Order: structure tokens, then C-alpha cells, then sequence
């Protein structure tokens, strides 16, 4: 229970904010391209779709 | 990356040591060494008491 060598509760709020962190980066990207399919890796069928009828 | 955590968590949950229990555990042989020394110190003098005798 107590030790030094690891606490893990600091490593699951550390992958709660990474995993907070990378919905923050997805918002944002949404955010600046006006675009919630911007590019291949959003979602690939959704952007050659809107690619060819463009 | 999660996976390496819970190995990590793991591989603490095997070695660390409960240090809240150690304090007692140290602090408790420490008050063990001083009486055996202590009692030690009353062993020696056993044989001395014949001298009365001569």
C-alpha cells in the first residue's frame, strides 16, 4: 500500500489527462480546419467521399 | 503505454515493501536492542558476587 517506488494513482490521473489532452488536440483540430473531417486519419470514407464530389 | 503501467504497477505491487509498517516494526527491535543490552548489562555481573564470599 504505501511505498515509494510507485503510486498508482498518479499514473491513472496522468492517463486521464493524456486522455483528455488528446480529445483537447481532436476539438482543436475540428476548431481551426472548420471541419469535423479534415483529412484521412478523421474518418477515411467520409474525406475520398467528400474528395471526388469536391 | 497503459500496458507498461499496469506492469509497472505490477512489479511494485510485488516489491515494495509496507513502510508504514516498518517504522513500527524498526522502531520496535530498536526498543528490543536496548533492553537486550541492557539485560546483557545485568547478565555480566552474576559472577561477581562471590567475591563476598572471599
Amino acid at each position: 500500500l504505501n511505498s515509494i517506488n510507485t503510486n498508482p494513482g498518479a499514473l491513472l490521473a496522468l492517463q486521464n489527462l493524456n486522455s483528455t489532452n488528446t480529445e483537447l488536440a481532436a476539438t482543436q483540430g475540428r476548431i481551426n480546419t472548420g471541419k469535423k473531417v479534415a483529412n484521412a486519419k478523421d474518418n477515411g470514407a467520409i474525406w475520398s467521399m467528400a474528395k471526388m464530389q469536391s | 503505454g497503459k500496458l507498461q503501467d499496469s506492469l509497472d504497477a505490477g512489479v511494485g505491487n510485488l516489491v515494495d515493501a509496507d513502510l508504514a509498517k516498518e517504522s513500527a516494526k524498526l522502531q520496535s527491535l530498536q526498543t528490543k536492542q536496548q533492553l537486550g543490552v541492557q539485560a546483557l548489562s545485568i547478565a555480566n555481573q552474576t559472577p561477581q558476587t562471590i567475591l563476598s564470599l572471599f
